């Protein structure tokens, strides 16, 4: 019954998809072809792999995602990979050109052609679902696929289906290191177009990721699969609740909820834990107060901004393994009889808490030890604001000059857009502000 | 002992814009939270003032 | 899919690109019949890029080969791989240029214009979807100067939103061949800013100073020049005919390379070059490449960038490394020589990485950078076209064949104005916003 | 030559106040203190008549 | 500089001081509220203690504004320190290969 | 010529280039012009229709 | 054309339960009762009649492609819970800048809730 339909956009949305379903059929114990190991009846179950798979005739599942992109090479790859038998081939859509680095070119142009097809296989994929619970989208900020035909995929899916949640798992452009020059204009006017057609998000820069693996796993030269690994078992432990029973299961649309307090502020910040390796695993007991305390460090967060340079205004918490509700509060407590973590004022009970009873599992040649117990973190706070404020300062000296916008306009974008959607980022910023003061009279 | 302490600079033109989000119920509440608001900028940290106390 | 056209023009044309072909039969696997037999499957999974099919299991290069004497050509198909060209690509005049570009533009490159026309026509047709054009050519001739520029000019009129590059050669002015070289160079630099997509600018200069300091070869001949060159052609499109962990291409490059139409001019280089006991002395990592990318003796054009400011960096490796090695060191190069980039544009610096190494070689880069610095050639092609046509001379070859004189006069106007602008964009402030943002 | 002597006049100033309002402060609680145990005398001295 | 900077964190040791007072006198206000009603009858000293109150939050002010104007000076000398050495190296420059 | 000026002059005063209606039909990129397939409806509205 | 109801049955036809997960048609509840038999109101081969009135909308259905919506499509959910006067004017003028999506069978029908 509970059902999430997979929208992956671009390279990177197609990556992070080869984990997560990885991931998810050594979970459900599928095989590569898509078959369970056995020639088991259709009259047992473990129908738990409805949430993600749905049934063919010769007792065979397939993957309810649809990997979308421009280029070929990158759908090619997985065309050809060992999993080539477990994906449908209709699901994979590409395209014979892509945007390259131009959110316009992915907007107006290229992403206008293939719109309808992709909106026809969802459209057949949620006839298939019978209760959808939502759909999860993963793009970047930076690629001019995942930024422009994403956005127009959510526009048209606003209209296509007006209540159900479209959770946005983002990848962030990073303060510092950057493997593009036009990203600014892409992560200006993405978010401008969002702003409305969007219930959570969850970005995430690929630069803490790189300092968390060379810190705690102790791998100083990984790759974007050990980065697409973590980024699996956060989705993971977000749609444990729906796959497996809890001791307080805890859906999309309650996390939703209890995380976005006005309706432009829909920005939380991941963090999970533990995250080290077996070697150090060996040496250390892994409790419930231990990893709560690891979740809140701002040495943790995958998202370059510090916590302590603003204030926390929700924190939805999910507890995962062989965890206890009175070890959970003890825990809770001792978080909040804390002066370095602040929250604001109108929120004084700012937690949604809940537990699922199966532990993560391991995939062979991953990174991470096999543990008994893990927690995921989405914590909406208002030190993103100055992310908010860094990325407006290289738009803003960029657009100065007027540099890259030619091929905008040529591309057939009007130039006022750029103006408009900057100001509506200056006007977010002050959003942010305002719900970040206090009141005492 | 470098000495950094500065707001990543904006252009003028996208300044002045009011807020798209009114929480507070009255201007009277309002002014008086923005005013106390200015008064520890010396003493919040990281940028834009909305850190926690330095010390 | 996303097809190549590869136009050849001049003797240094034709020769740099009968080893661009070899370098890529041997990269995707093509004996000097035309078929393939390599052992990996990635080796013919995109080779429609390049070649096309021909009956026998056969692959045709997607090339055209356009020429004013026959003499090149017979050269050229009696080469190594000379006779996997299909004939009918060929196509050559009977009378030479001369080192005359009003000869190869005006009188009688108008007569092979029509066919080569129809022939890239042929080849434009044949593909499905086409990326654009890579044409091979040199400034100081008489035919890739001359009517490749006439080839230029038709061909941006009638496939406009198509790419196209062009890996010319310019004249270096500390070494020369032709007395008339300025004349040619600046009457082409004016055709080449206003209908080119991107343009590399090699030296052959500079590539003889590479070879000898570098390398260390006792004889550097052609070959090597023509060997480094179709290294770089080779590692610009790579990730176009190859996958990797972060995919790129050349639309994507301009895209992010070109901040303006008028500022397209590149200066490329390639990482790995070492001699005998360089090879055994140097261990081939992440950043010992960075540092041999961006040290200026490796730089193949013929200007200093410590003289200019970095506009815009480009980098595509080639091998299967770790990002975070990749996206430290440039990190690194862009924090410490903080003054050679310009400061209006943050991150100057545009990365891809494609998995399938170059063969023989377990890994490589490759850069592409655009900076002001690149100006100091065409003050030197100014003031040497001062000294000449100050007093008219040589002036008679190229008034004879029906032009007038202010075409001179307006080519060096333009090019003038060209590092003027590039000189208002070296000495400009980021923290300032002035006469558009009145309004 | 300006800051210098501009710097040299604020120092001493933000030294000054430094010690005062330290100062103040404890003088601010004694006297406060001292009035509760005031009333605590009253209180005891009221609860020994009755 | 140098000496300002420790001239700034000394006055913010001391806020923390103001702070931890205004919470002390606070706390004390809540334990009067601990009384019963025959001693909950208001007397002077609890206006003793209303008067802690004002005085912490006008002390509060001026190391408030204490740093306020050691920020603005403090940013100043820094510019100014950085022109200086900024303008020394041009000087310097042509005389690279004297002793200097 | 002030060609930081004039760079965003063209730039600002302009407009942009109107792109032609074209739709994808396969899993694999098949570009296709929409006016002429009969998907729009081109003829029925136009003409003397009826007459 | 009309979607009637299965009155003690109308759980079974809901859109929902029938695994059609978007904006569906809306249904009759009650039925009106006619008096006496009906007149003619067209030709042969269905031609309406020169007296009967017509309606004046489309005679082809209102579709909308993708190259016909338009290029900023305002969303359905309209909550103006905190924002300002001027702010909920603008999204205001926004939902209704273009009637054509509004009479559009695919087009939006977005519900407003709250105020300023
Ligand atoms: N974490 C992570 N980030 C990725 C991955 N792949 C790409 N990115 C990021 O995505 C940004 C650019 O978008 P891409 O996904 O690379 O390319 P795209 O989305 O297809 O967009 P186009 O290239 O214009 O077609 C880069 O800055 C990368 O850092 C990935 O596999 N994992
Ligand atoms: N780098 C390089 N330069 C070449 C090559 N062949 C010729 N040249 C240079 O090109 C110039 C002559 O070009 P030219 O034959 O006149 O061009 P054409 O008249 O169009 O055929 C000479 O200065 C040579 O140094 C080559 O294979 N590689
Ligand atoms: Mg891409």
């Amino acid at each position: 019954m509970r059902e999430c339909i997979s929208i992956h956009v671009g390279q990177a949305g197609v990556q992070i998809g080869n984990a997560c379903w990885e991931l998810y059929c050594l979970e459900h114990g599928i095989q590569p072809d898509g078959q369970m190991p056995s020639d088991k009846t259709i009259g047992g179950g473990d129908d738990s792999f409805n949430t993600f798979f749905s049934e063919t005739g010769a007792g065979k599942h397939v993957p309810r995602a649809v990997f979308v992109d421009l280029e070929p090479t990158v759908v090619d790859e997985v065309r050809t990979g060992t999993y080539r038998q477990l994906f449908h081939p209709e699901q994979l859509i590409t395209g014979k050109e892509d945007a390259a680095n131009n959110y316009a070119r992915g907007h107006y142009t290229i992403g206008k052609e293939i719109v309808d097809l992709v909106l026809d296989r969802i459209r057949k994929l949620a006839d298939l679902c019978t209760g959808l619970q939502g759909f999860l989208i993963f793009h970047s900020f930076g690629g001019g696929t995942g930024s422009g035909f994403a956005s127009l995929l959510m526009e048209r899916l606003s209209v296509d289906y007006g209540k159900k949640s479209k959770l946005e798992f983002a990848i962030y452009p990073a303060p510092q290191v950057s493997t593009a020059v036009v990203e600014p204009y892409n992560s200006i006017l993405t978010t401008h177009t969002t702003l409305e057609h969007s219930d959570c998000a969850f970005m995430v820069d690929n630069e803490a990721i790189y300092d968390i693996c060379r810190r705690n796993l102790d791998i100083e030269r990984p790759t974007y699969t050990n980065l697409n690994r973590l980024i699996g078992q956060i989705v993971s432990s977000i749609t444990a609740s729906l796959r497996f029973d809890g001791a307080l299961n805890v859906d999309l649309t309650e996390f939703q909820t209890n995380l976005v307090p006005y309706p432009r502020i829909h920005f939380p910040l991941a963090t999970y834990a533990p995250v080290i390796s077996a070697e150090k695993a060996y040496h250390e007991q892994l409790s419930v107060a231990e990893i709560t305390n690891a979740c809140f460090e701002p040495a943790n967060q995958m998202v370059k901004c510090d916590p302590r340079h603003g204030k926390y205004m929700a924190c939805c918490m999910l507890y995962r393994g062989d965890v206890v509700p009175k070890d959970v509060n003890a825990a809770i407590a001792t978080i909040k009889t804390k002066r370095t973590i602040q929250f604001v004022d109108w929120c004084p009970t700012g937690f949604k808490v809940g537990i699922n009873y199966q532990p993560p599992t391991v995939v062979p040649g991953g990174d991470l030890a096999k543990v008994q117990r893990a927690v995921c973190m989405l914590s909406n706070t208002t030190a993103i604001a100055e992310a908010w404020a860094r990325l407006d300062h290289k738009f803003d000296l960029m657009y100065a000059k007027r540099a890259f916008v030619h091929w905008y306009v040529g591309e057939g974008m009007e130039e006022g857009e750029f103006s408009e959607a900057r100001e509506d980022l200056a006007a977010l910023e002050k959003d942010y502000e305002e719900v970040g003061v206090d009141s005492v009279e | 002992p470098p000495v950094k302490l500065d707001a990543l600079w904006h252009m003028p033109h996208f300044k002045k814009v009011a807020s798209h989000l009114a929480t507070f119920p009255t201007e009277a509440d309002r002014q008086r939270a923005l005013k106390a608001h200015k008064e520890e900028y010396a003493v919040r940290q990281g940028t834009l003032r909305m850190g926690n106390y330095t010390h | 899919m996303r097809e190549i056209v590869h136009l050849q023009a001049g003797q240094c044309g034709n020769q740099i690109g009968a080893k661009f072909w070899e370098v890529i039969s041997d990269e995707h696997g093509i004996d000097p019949t035309g078929t393939y037999h390599g052992d990996s499957d990635l080796q013919l999974e995109r080779i429609n890029v390049y070649y096309n099919e021909a009956t026998g299991g056969k692959y045709v290069p997607r090339a055209v080969l356009v020429d004013l004497e026959p003499g090149t050509m017979d050269s050229v198909r009696s080469g190594p791989f000379g006779q996997i060209f299909r004939p009918d690509n060929f196509v050559f005049g009977q009378s030479g240029a001369g080192n005359n570009w009003a000869k190869g533009h005006y009188t009688e490159g108008a007569e092979l214009v029509d066919s080569v026309l129809d022939v890239v026509r042929k080849e434009a047709e044949s593909c499905d979807c086409l990326q654009g054009f890579q044409l091979t050519h040199s400034l100081g001739g008489g035919t890739g100067s001359g009517m490749g520029t006439l080839l230029i000019s038709k061909i941006r009129e009638e496939y406009p939103d198509r790419i196209m590059n062009t890996f010319s050669v310019v004249p270096s002015p500390k070494v020369s061949d032709t007395v008339v070289e300025p004349y040619n160079a600046t009457l082409s630099v004016h055709q080449l800013v206003e209908n080119t997509d991107e343009t590399y600018c090699i030296d052959n200069e500079a590539l003889y100073d590479i070879c000898f300091r570098t390398l260390k070869l006792t004889t550097p001949t052609y070959g090597d020049l023509n060997h480094l060159v179709s290294a770089t052609m080779s590692g610009v499109t790579t990730c176009l005919r190859f996958p990797g962990q972060l995919n790129a291409d050349l639309r994507k490059l301009a895209v992010n390379m070109v901040p303006f139409p008028r500022l397209h001019f590149f200066m490329p280089g390639f990482a790995p070059l070492t001699s005998r006991g360089s090879q055994q002395y140097r261990a081939l990592t992440v950043p010992e490449l960075t540092q041999q990318m961006f040290d200026a003796k490796n730089m193949m054009a013929a200007c200093d960038p410590r003289h200019g400011r970095y506009l815009t960096v480009a980098a595509v490796f080639r091998g299967r490394m770790s990002m975070k090695e990749v996206d430290e060191q440039m990190l690194n190069v862009q924090n410490k020589n903080s003054s050679y980039f310009v400061e209006w544009i943050p991150n100057n610096v545009k990365t891809a990485v494609c998995d399938i190494p170059p063969r023989g070689l377990k890994m490589s880069a490759t850069f592409i950078g655009n900076s002001t610095a690149i100006q100091e050639l065409f003050k030197r092609i100014s003031e040497q076209f001062t000294a000449m046509f100050r007093r008219k001379a040589f002036l008679h070859w190229y008034t004879g064949e029906g032009m007038d004189e202010m075409e001179f006069t307006e080519a060096e106007s333009n090019m003038n104005d060209l590092v003027s602008e590039y000189q208002q964009y070296q000495d400009a402030t980021a923290e300032e916003e002035g006469e558009f943002e009145e309004e | 030559k300006r800051l210098l002597m501009e710097s040299k006049d604020i120092l001493t100033e933000m030294a000054k106040n430094e010690v005062d309002i330290q100062n103040q402060q404890q003088e601010i609680s004694n006297r406060v203190c001292s009035s509760l145990a005031q009333k605590m005398r009253e209180t005891l001295e009221l609860k020994e008549r009755m | 500089l140098r000496l300002l900077l420790r001239q700034r964190e000394a006055t913010d040791r001391r806020l923390s001081e103001v702070r931890k007072g205004l919470l002390i006198n606070q706390q004390s206000v809540k334990l009067r509220g601990y009384r019963p009603k025959c001693e909950k009858i208001p007397d002077k000293a609890d206006s003793l203690l209303v008067w802690e109150k004002k005085e912490l939050k006008s002390m509060k002010r001026k190391m408030e504004k204490d740093m306020e104007i050691s920020e603005d000076l403090l940013k100043a000398l820094a510019s100014c320190r950085d022109t200086l050495d900024f303008y020394c190296q041009e000087r310097l420059q042509a005389v690279e290969l004297m002793n200097q | 010529k002030n060609f930081i000026n004039t760079n965003a002059a063209d730039v600002i005063m302009g407009v942009a280039k109107k792109p032609k209606p074209i739709y994808v039909d396969k899993r694999t990129g098949d570009k296709h012009d929409l006016e002429t397939s009969g998907l729009f409806p081109k003829y029925i509205n136009k003409k003397d229709y009826g007459i | 054309a009309t979607n009637y109801s299965a009155n003690q049955y109308e759980k079974a036809y809901l859109p929902t339960y029938l695994q059609n997960w978007s904006p569906a048609r809306p249904t009759k509840e009650k039925i009106a009762a006619h008096e006496g038999y009906t007149q003619i109101i067209a030709n042969d081969r269905g031609h309406l009649l020169p007296s009967v009135p017509r309606s004046k909308a489309s005679p082809w259905g209102s579709f909308m492609g993708t190259w016909q919506m338009p290029l900023k499509i305002p969303p359905a959910k309209v909550t103006l819970t905190a924002r300002t006067t001027t702010a909920a004017d603008n999204l205001t003028k926004w939902i209704h800048k273009n009637p054509d999506l509004l009479n559009a069978c695919n087009g939006l029908r977005p519900e407003i809730s709250g105020k300023p």
